[PDB]
Parts: structure tokens; sequence; C-alpha cells
């Protein structure tokens, strides 16, 4: 058990290591950009039908 | 002695990964045809003026 | 992303608005016709 929590601890300061090298971005703006692309979608649909 | 709290987390984290492991192939060919929100978000700021002149006629 | 957004919104506010009022001429010329018709009928009706 303990040599499993170690070479999770050396695998996980490795993964840390790449993420420092690799930290860019967010979380939630994502999900509001998501949400008005798809309403947009919903927009041109009936837009067409109304056309 | 590992305890309930921390449980959420692993728990978290297994699923994340699953979901990396289920559709690496989807996110592979979003990252080679085209560039994130840069030739892309180019692109869709001179289109949709073309919805736009169509609502003007 | 949001100003686009509300001209949409905007837009197909205006697009049902003038569907609305085109039905409504729509309805008006329509009435004119079938009270045009019916006159015309009954004079020739009478005519013929």
């Amino acid at each position: 058990g303990q040599q499993l929590l170690d070479a999770l601890q050396h695998e996980l300061v490795t993964t840390q290591r790449l993420l420092g090298e690799l930290d860019v971005g967010d979380s939630e703006e994502n999900v509001q950009v998501l949400d008005l692309l798809s309403e947009l979608k919903d927009v041109t649909a009936k837009k067409d039908l109304e056309l | 002695p590992i305890e309930a709290v921390y449980h959420r987390y692993m728990v978290h984290l297994l699923e994340l990964a699953v979901t990396f492991i289920e559709r690496l192939e989807t996110h592979l060919e979003t990252i080679r045809n085209i560039p994130h929100l840069a030739a892309n978000l180019k692109k869709m700021n001179q289109a949709l003026a073309k919805m736009d002149i169509l609502v003007t006629e | 992303l949001e100003k686009e957004t509300k001209f949409q919104k905007e837009r197909l506010s205006d697009l049902k608005h003038m569907r609305y009022r085109i039905k409504d001429d729509l309805t008006t010329i329509r009435h004119s016709v079938v009270e045009k018709q019916g006159e015309w009928h009954k004079k020739w009706k009478e005519f013929l």
C-alpha cells in the first residue's frame, strides 16, 4: 500500500510538472458559450422554418 | 487509513479519466483539422455577416 | 457574443411582427375580395 502510495506520488509529480508547463484555460465561460451556440442553433432552425 | 471526504475527488478524477479514454479520437481530430478559437474565431465573425445580410434582403 | 444574441432576438421579434401585420393585411384583402365577388355574382346572376 505504501509502495503504491509513493508510486502514485511520483507519477502525479510528473503530471504536475507537465501541467505546470501546460496550464491554460477556464471552465465557466465555455459553458456559457456552449449554451448560447446551442440557442442560436435553435434560432437558426426556427428562422429557416419561418422563412 | 483512507477517509470518506476525499471519495468525491477520486470518483470525479476517475470519471474524467474514463471520459478521456472513451473519446480520445474526437479530441485528436478536433485539434488537428483547425486551431482552437483562432482561424475558427475569425471565420465565424466574417460569416455571421452573411446571415445578417440575408435577413437584410 | 451577447450583442449578436440581442440583435437576433430583436430580429426574430421584428420577423414575427411583420408576419402578423401581413397576415392582417391578408385578412383585410380577402374580406374586400369576398364582398366584391358577392356583389359581382349577384349582379351577373340577375343579368344572365
